[PDB]
């Protein structure tokens, strides 16, 4: 279950010269498509002087070991972050860049606040990025921890997260040619390919408005725009 | 014995050169230019650094007004500004939201922290240029003369009179006008003392590290506030000084077509590379080399073995001989595209004595002298 | 000395109706040339009754008022920055424009703070910023601050500043010529120039894996990396 | 808006309370000024 | 290879046989902290990326 | 993408520290000697030098 103790633990930046601080985020893992985070703390979250709670934590800052409730505990980035749920050792948060987790006390006496720049970033594994849920498209896989305890870590399980299919994809077919009117807002990669002994294979990166035709033979072709896997059109104006 | 040579300026390769009389044995002469160091005069015509604003507290009658009244400041600026708290915008704020004037008074001053962190204008006069020559004649490589490579002083020095005849290892990279940082110096003009605005280094004043000719143009423009009221809000040009930093030019240290270490408290040019150096060195007759090896040396072949292209010392050659009695003889380097690494050459009947030597082209050629015979050496770097 | 007082003074914005505010930072020095910062500020911070302490402050108005131990208190730039030393009116701290510092309380009446970023405009005497000088690379001479307690203000010391440098200088050698194979691990400024009658005047900052070739006289050449003094190579196979 | 530079039309809001609606209104925000532009007169060229 | 594709080996995603060439370069400790100074090569997955 | 390990550094305090080689995929060590002033930086030994 829980085998988690708040402590102490060296962070390189305090908000005093004080840095005795706990709340030191050991390791974190952010391997996702989404904009959740499981933290691993010196801290124990999810043990108050009570025990668990989903929002309160306990810590000892070298100057008081004691428990507090996330209020007097925020995480932020700059603006506040709300965590969801505790498994001893481990939080789990939103906190939408979650690479740049920074966590901090406005509880008594002294301000200790450790921040991590950890090595665990959001990626895509496609070509183009769907590494945090945008509005545009539909969703493609990402990974958010369990939010309740099973092992002291939280085990990361595979879910269900928005992903970037570029914005406005109208296909326009036509005689022996395939124009592809794109409106998007952002980057967006358009990578086309023939399906048969035709060819057109060509990637390009567009921004803005714009047309991109291919020639047809009567042989398809698959054009995947905004990170897609392939989108295929055949035997005609493909 | 004056003998005049010319060294490479390739700090750290000797030039191997024979003080050679006929009847005589060659000397063991070496030449190395050190370092050269040109210093130029500099008058300092003002410090600058980051100026501070001082603002006393400006007068404001609540339902009332006052007008400026100067004061002696070097960049004394005032507005007279009425509303100070727009209407119906505070709490406990002064009722009259128009009738309300503040008389806005501000003034800059050199910062309290430009005790050592201040950057330095500087008119830059013509220098003397020194340069030290390490300087081996006979076996006595254990002299290192300073001589001016400017004519202003050649040196009179015991070591040897020596005169480093004017080169590129003496200039001045330092034009008229000098910004000194404080460890990278930049060429960069300003207006004279007196004088500085922002579109050039300088426009604050001092002319020692904090106070002493406080003259600022940093163009304090006074403002008012939307919402509270402790002291005026300003906008200002920067410093002139601030300016420059955000209008650098290349720092002479790491940028200087001569090959020569600009280093900087005092702007001076360290090490130049440039050019190869005259030196004529007055060679003291004790450590003269004169029929010392009694022996006539005949037979003789020079092979190179190897050779590296182009090489600090990468030179490996071998010297066959044939000597009445073993000795030692002085080998060198008339050549510039080869420097010999030794200026000592082993007198042997072996016929092989391997003796290193050094280049800067992809041929080594350089005459070998022995006491009396004389050979090329010749290879393949 | 250590006679500061908290007092009020304008902002530009801070909370309430008026921003004749607490917590309010008069003038900022960023007369150094490295990254520390001596600040002024109406209210004191780094004072309790103990004298120079690290944890708290003090502060008042009218509106939002009242002191409290550094916790509630945090200073962000929209991280931590840590403190070292007060010397009364003023505070010394290692933050990383050193112009720029915002102060705000998260408790009391309202929730004020107080960004200052009115400028003092510095860099390094070199060509690399530094927050404080690190442990990384080549030493130059630079100005700063005290930091050593000592209670007027922290007045300026020429001591020591650092620049990192990147990882491989992998200078290859040929003839009359210098490739340097340079592998960044952070952004490095290389300046060159050859020594000798030829000389190569090319600033360029550099990141990740490049070569960069420059002409050699036969005489030598430097190459800064990563912002130092000269780091140069005479007559041989340069 | 900060309170340094030069005050040019904007819309906002009334900011003390009138218990009337705080509804749109125009009043004056602050923006930045830059230093002094150096004219240099000369004939039919500025 | 140092600083390209495969500076990290292994032959899973946890460990196994892991050999590497990432081209850590220690940095000589100076003054303003203390900790363990070095510089190294970018990650060779992230450069092939 | 790695995940850089730093074994907490061996500090010899008024004597010289020499580097013993571990196995691990990318090692290097390198032995830096008179590292820190002290009370500048830190140093946390009675000796300097």
């Amino acid at each position: 279950y829980k085998l988690a103790r708040p402590y102490i633990a060296d962070c390189p930046n305090c908000g005093h010269s004080r840095c005795d601080s706990p709340i030191a985020i050991e390791e974190v893992r952010g391997d996702a498509h989404a904009g959740v985070i499981r933290i691993q703390t010196s801290a124990m979250f999810g043990l108050k002087t009570d025990g668990v709670d989903l929002a309160y934590m306990s810590f000892m800052n070298g100057k008081t070991q004691k428990s507090i409730k996330i209020d007097n505990l925020h995480v932020r980035t700059s603006a506040p972050c709300s965590l969801v749920s505790h498994h001893g050792y481990y939080i789990l948060a939103q906190c939408p860049p979650g690479d740049t987790v920074t966590v901090g006390f406005h509880d008594g006496p002294n301000r200790h606040t450790c921040t991590v720049a950890h090595k665990v970033e959001f990626r895509p594994v496609g070509r183009e990025k769907y590494r945090h849920p945008p509005e545009h498209g539909v969703e493609l896989p990402c990974n958010r921890y369990t939010h309740k305890r099973a092992d002291v870590p939280f085990v990361p399980v595979k879910a269900k997260c928005i992903a970037t299919l570029a914005p406005e994809p109208l296909v326009e077919h036509k005689h022996r040619t395939l124009i592809l009117h794109l409106h998007p807002d952002h980057p967006t990669l358009l990578t086309t390919r023939s399906l048969g002994s035709d060819a057109n294979p060509t990637r390009q990166w567009i921004e803005r408005p714009t047309t991109v035709n291919f020639t047809v033979t009567g042989e398809g072709l698959e054009y995947t725009w905004g990170n897609h896997p392939p989108k295929r059109v055949w035997a005609q104006e493909s | 014995y004056e003998h005049t040579a010319v060294m490479p300026n390739k700090v750290g390769i000797p030039y191997k050169a024979l003080v050679e009389r006929p009847g005589y044995a060659p000397v063991h002469l070496q030449i190395q230019l050190v370092n050269t160091r040109i210093i130029p005069s500099t008058n300092l015509e003002y410090i600058t650094c980051k100026y501070k604003t001082k603002v006393p507290s400006p007068v404001v009658k609540c339902c009332g007004a006052t007008q400026c009244t100067s004061k002696p400041h070097p960049d004394y600026q005032c507005q007279v500004f009425t509303g100070v708290y727009p209407f119906m915008w505070g709490g406990a704020y002064c009722f009259c939201d128009t009738e309300n004037t503040q008389m806005s008074e501000a003034y800059v001053e050199r910062s309290e922290e430009c005790s050592i962190d201040h950057a330095k204008a500087y008119k830059v006069h013509t220098g003397t240029v020194q340069a030290m020559v390490n300087i081996t004649y006979g076996s006595v490589s254990w002299r290192s003369a300073d001589v001016y490579v400017n004519g202003e002083t050649p040196a009179k020095i015991g070591d040897a009179k020596l005169i480093i005849g004017p080169l590129s290892s003496a200039w001045s990279p330092f034009d008229n006008k000098v910004v000194v940082y404080g460890h990278e110096v930049y060429n960069y003009d300003f207006p004279e003392y007196g004088t500085g605005k922002a579109g050039s280094f300088g426009d604050l004043q001092s002319r020692t590290s904090t106070s002493n000719d406080l003259y600022a143009n940093t163009n304090l423009k006074l403002q008012r506030p939307q919402a509270g009221i402790v002291h005026t809000p300003f906008t200002q040009a920067p410093s002139g000084f601030e300016r420059w930093k955000r209008d650098k030019g290349a720092p002479l240290n790491d940028v200087a077509p001569f090959g020569c270490s600009i280093a900087l408290e005092p702007l001076r040019a360290e090490n130049c590379a440039v050019g190869s150096i005259p030196i004529s060195i007055d060679i003291p007759d004790a450590a003269f080399t004169r029929i010392s090896e009694t022996p006539t040396v005949s037979d003789l072949e020079c092979k190179i073995t190897e050779c590296t292209y182009a090489s600090d010392f990468g030179g490996i050659a071998t010297v066959a001989y044939k000597s009445s009695k073993a000795g030692n003889c002085p080998i060198h380097s008339p050549s510039g595209v080869a420097v010999i690494k030794e200026n000592d050459v082993t007198l042997a009947e072996s016929g092989s004595f391997t003796f290193h030597f050094s280049t800067a082209n992809i041929h080594p050629a350089f005459k070998l002298q022995v006491c009396t015979s004389a050979v090329t050496c010749k290879g393949d770097c």
